RNA sequence: UUUGCUCCACACAAUAUAGAUGGAUACGAAUAAGGCGUCCUUGUGGCGUCGCUGAACCAUAGCAGGCUAGCAACGGUGCACUUGGCGGAAAGGCCUUGGGUGCUUGCUGGCGAAUUGCAAUGUCAUUUUGCGUGGGGAUAAAUCAUUUGUAUACGACUUAGA
RNA sequence: GCAGUCAAGCGUUCAUAGCGACAUUGCUUUUUGAUUCUUCGAUGUCGGCUCUUCCUAUCAUACCGAAGCAGAAUUCGGUAA
RNA sequence: AGAACUGGCGAUGCGGGAUGAACCGAACGUAGAGUUAAGGUGCCGGAAUACACGCUCAUCAGACACCACAAAAGGUGUUAGUUCAUCUAGACAGCCGGACGGUGGCCAUGGAAGUCGGAAUCCGCUAAGGAGUGUGUAACAACUCACCGGCCGAAUGAACUA
RNA sequence: GGCCAGCAUCAGUUUUGGUGGCAGGAUAAAUCCAUAGGAAUGUAGCUUGCCUCGGUAAGUAUUAUAGCCUGUG
């Protein structure tokens, strides 16, 4: 319903979330992942973290730059698990997953727009308590992906700027809340209660 | 068999104040504070008189129900860990070299410092986790007795000490040389 | 094999000259229809007496609709099934309002438990347990204390859309 | 000096337990819980909504805040006269909860000439209110 | 440089559109817990309340939105200025001061619409490019050829030469 | 060719440290067979030399568990190519 | 490799089994509409991230016949059952006490005292104690266990089945 | 006369809804009503012991100051 969407990738379970960005990509809709290395997969940091090096034995035997590339950073990884469920090799599949940006933690364009979740793609709906998840950000920085500290810094500095501006609208949002709560037994509020509003 | 209920009962002495917020269990009591993290279990806590916290599993297999005796047993250690405390005795055993063993600061980190162990020329060091008390018993010959809140700590100060000590390429049945935990009770007695 | 009800199927053993009016055997059966609750009936008469379709008939087959169908009791079932390597009893005990869902859960819990189908299964006896403690599993032993209350922790609501904005609670 | 244990109060299933039906013929009725039968299983009865007595799974249901005194097994004359005696009905309808549902359905019953009406009204409304919130 | 280059404003031409048709509407964290409000002894505190989805909130009336007369109140909103601050992860955006100016449907009027003929997306957006008219700004390099050998099959590389 | 299960016995005593009969279950395609599906208008037919890579059923090296491991030496086994 | 009956492929496209002569479904003029077969309905990919009861966590999970493999034997992993037992006259586990006397029972043995072995499996006192469950000695000795007690107080144990 | 369409009333095929009247069964079973008999996951009452406000615990007690089950109609 909106021009673009911006998906909160934590706790998301990367092949549900990567099922529903696939399916909205190839209807047309623009789709941004953030906060790619707090995915989750289903099954412990272990069982993962074997199924990767699996993929990354996986490699042309004459020349290794031709063979499948094992990109580490999770956005990339939450970017194969959508490439494999997408048509990606016809005009029309590129075109999807053109319209699709994934990055880890919240770049400046994206820090300031709103930010939704997939429920059916949700961990904490979807998977039984107590059964054990992989972090993604710990499973890239296991296979080698570089920038978890410099991203946990930026996602720090981040909330910090994010706390501060929801304090400001959470006291404006207060002074509405007098502001509507007075002027609710004026005639007019009640009609509009009459209405339904 | 997906038991509809399952609690276990978690006493609480006088001198004693437990705050449980969602799973991170504070205890308080004479000799310290103790923190835990217990948000992988999925239980719930009620305090019912002030001096009595039940924990319960809703609608819990066996292995769930297994873990809620767990998390008993885990916050009566850190209740008892801060009114009696925990002590770990350990005596050196060694047949013909003498094992010494001191207290040495490096950065000011107390590493407990093993030398002469089966005679070898290898210095080992042991880092002493925070909260942890090391001394060296009198009257008791060749005795170290670590102390603390937390018996998790302690226990895992004694046990990395005991494997600092292992007999490599040797028949361990006759080079019985190490430290070894010999006694496993409280700071106060008899209480 | 479906959503099944309960029919009495009676049969005859046809008549002959020699013998005029036989002994009208009778049955209980749990089918999901009167087909399957007559094949069934002669499947099981043929494995009791010496008789089959073609030199017996139906007399009668009527439903039978539970007594008390808004009142909860429990069951307890004494089945016979074919394992991978062998045939067994066993006795288990079922918590619902009626003869058929007792039945549908039993096929159900059979199938989960032991792999059991349906063609593998006979149920020898469904009968209502008057009195508790007589109730002999712990799995329905547990519903029956004075008071039983129990919450539904991890509440899962079900998304009418693909995407939300509020970051939803298990609350219950 | 005391210990401090957070609750986390849930709704409990238990006879007397009002619960609101969310799919099936009743779909938005109330009901309440005559008995448990499984984990997954009670049996309720709705009669002054029109809801029969019934073994119900409890995903079909959602349960609600409200309980009322009712005995194990009750019959519906017994849930009907206990029900009335404890008026659910009223202490639902003043719930946040049912208001919003009504208000839902009241919103979703409006004509187009009731959505202009509804957007003059919000606009006078947000005259006054923003022309406060400015003297605030 | 057969008057070249760049930027801005306007006009006119082309050029296409992975696909606008009110608004992508910003805490973080947990989910066997939280949000909000309030109070105090400021905490893993007390009290109240909420969720059971955004079916929300904002916006939304006027020849695709005209021309005018007032009432009420110093509000809302757009425009071009302007004071200052913050933002570097891809900042290229967010907030804010003051005055000017247009609209205001918060309320009450007057005038206009028609014949697109009973519907025909009935053309309202942004992407680049060119050209002309004004204004602002600047006034180089690379390669070939020659040369070097820290290089070299040839290209290439590394050097030098007003 | 390699690996299991049982366990009468060997192992001074003691089944299982190491072995292990009478039986029995397998795995592998580095043996040799069986077959004749592909190739007879033609896939160059031994071995060695050279060179790269792969497997592990590991000889050595790393860290270990076990022993009929006192030391030394050795044997069995695990992670391991 | 060779026969019997039938159906097929050869001679056959089409939908499904990813892929495939034989399998499933269905056999074919050119089109429209509807309904289906076999097979499917997270995404690739048309079609419910449908509903319901359970089971499974795999440091080589598993995922639809033909078909692209796995066995014997095992596992207080977990689930569901069968049978036999113990138990408020006190069960299981756990800790503590006793664990005797005839008697070194009879026999080769060099020695053999419960514990290298052959047979004999008794009696007494018993709440109870094997002519001994193991460690141990050259033999003893000394420990230990069956068995009975002290403490606790409600369920427990074994062999099987899949 | 040609091209592309819109609407209405029909015809054939078909898809998806709203709603009405009947038939059968154990002339559904239920619910409900009346009656009789019961025990318990034992309601009121009563007895005993404890204790922080005031109830619990143990017995008895089959409807009472809740109800439930079974049969019959
Ligand atoms: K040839
Ligand atoms: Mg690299
Ligand atoms: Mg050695
Ligand atoms: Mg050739
Ligand atoms: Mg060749
Ligand atoms: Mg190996
Ligand atoms: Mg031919
Ligand atoms: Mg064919
Ligand atoms: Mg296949
Ligand atoms: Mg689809
Ligand atoms: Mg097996
Ligand atoms: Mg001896
Ligand atoms: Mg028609």
């Amino acid at each position: 319903v909106e021009p673009v969407v911006v998906i909160d990738g934590k706790g998301h379970l990367v092949g549900r979330l990567a099922s529903v960005v696939a399916k909205q990509l190839l209807n047309g809709q623009k789709i941004v992942v953030v906060r790619a290395e707090e995915l989750n997969i289903s099954g412990e940091f272990f069982r993962n973290k074997l199924k990767y090096h699996d993929f990354l034995r996986k490699a042309t035997a004459f020349n290794k730059t031709r063979g499948p590339f094992h990109f580490r950073a999770p956005s990339r990884i939450f970017y194969k698990a959508l490439r494999g469920m997408v048509s990606h090799k016809t005009a029309r599949g590129k075109a999807a997953l053109e319209r699709l940006k994934v990055f880890e933690g919240i770049p400046p364009p994206y820090d300031k727009k709103k930010r939704v979740v997939v429920p059916q793609a949700l961990r904490v709906l979807r998977l039984k308590p107590g059964r054990k998840y992989t972090t993604l950000g710990k499973l890239s920085t296991s296979v080698g992906w570089k920038y978890e500290d410099v991203v946990a810094k930026l996602e720090a500095k981040r909330k910090v700027s994010s706390a501060e501006y929801y304090a400001k609208k959470r006291a404006f949002t207060k002074k509405v809340a007098s502001a509507n709560a007075t002027a609710a037994e004026s005639d007019v509020a009640k009609q509009l209660a009459a209405l339904g509003y | 068999m997906k038991y509809i209920q399952t609690e276990q009962q978690i006493e609480v002495p006088e001198g004693v104040t437990v705050s449980i917020k969602s799973r991170i269990v504070k205890v308080v009591g004479p000799r310290g504070t103790l923190t835990k993290n217990l948000k992988h279990i999925d239980v719930t806590f009620t305090k019912v008189n002030n001096q009595l916290i039940k924990v319960a599993v809703h609608n819990g297999g066996r292995k769930h129900v297994a873990a809620l005796r767990t998390v008993k047993s885990l916050v009566d250690n850190m209740i008892t860990g801060v009114t009696k405390g925990y002590k770990y005795k350990m005596r050196y055993v060694y047949a013909h070299f003498p094992i010494n063993v001191n207290i040495v600061e490096k950065d000011g980190a107390k590493f407990i410092e093993v030398r002469n162990f089966l005679g070898d020329k290898k210095i080992r060091n042991v880092p002493v986790r925070d909260g942890v008390t090391i001394e060296f018993s009198t009257n008791v010959k060749d005795e170290i007795v670590l102390s603390g809140n937390s018996v998790e700590d302690v226990s895992q100060n004694a046990a990395d000490l005991q494997q600092i000590c292992r007999v490599r390429n040797k028949d361990i049945r006759k080079f019985l040389d190490g430290i070894y935990v010999s006694h496993k009770g409280f700071i106060t007695e008899d209480l | 094999m479906a959503h099944f009800k309960e029919y009495q199927v009676i049969g005859r053993r046809l008549p002959t000259e020699s013998v005029p009016e036989p002994k009208l055997f009778r049955m209980r059966i749990f089918a999901s229809n009167e087909v399957i609750a007559k094949s069934r009936y002669w499947y099981f008469l043929q494995k009791l007496h010496k008789v089959k379709k073609a030199s017996g008939e139906i007399v009668s087959i009527n439903q039978i609709n539970e007594a008390h169908p808004t009142k909860v009791k429990n069951f307890g079932v004494w089945v016979r099934y074919d394992s991978r390597s062998g045939t067994h009893n066993m006795y288990k005990e079922i918590r619902d309002v009626s003869r058929v869902a007792a039945v549908e859960t039993l096929y159900q819990d059979m199938a989960a438990r032991h792999r059991a189908r349906f063609r593998s299964i006979h149920i020898l006896k469904v009968a209502e347990i008057e009195k508790t403690a007589d109730v002999k599993r712990q799995y329905v032993k547990q519903f029956l204390t004075k008071d039983l209350k129990f919450p539904l922790p991890h509440r899962v609501q079900k998304s009418t859309k693909t995407f939300s904005y509020k970051r939803p609670s298990t609350f219950y | 000096t005391d210990s401090i244990v957070k609750a986390s109060n849930w709704r409990l299933v238990e006879v007397g337990r009002v619960v609101l039906i969310k799919k099936g013929q009743s779909a938005g009725k109330l009901a309440a819980i005559v008995e448990i039968i499984d984990q997954k299983k009670v049996l309720i009865d709705g009669p002054k909504a029109g809801v029969p007595r019934q073994a119900i799974n409890l995903g079909q249901v959602v349960l609600t805040p409200l309980t009322f005194a009712l005995p194990r097994g009750a019959r519906t004359a017994t849930v009907s006269k206990k029900w009335a005696a404890a008026a659910v009905c009223e202490k639902w309808a003043a719930s946040s909860w049912a208001k919003k549902i009504a208000q839902r359905e009241r919103r979703a019953a409006l004509t187009d000439f009731e959505r202009f009406q509804v957007m003059v009204l919000r606009k006078q409304k947000r005259y006054t209110v923003k022309k406060a919130l400015a003297k605030a």
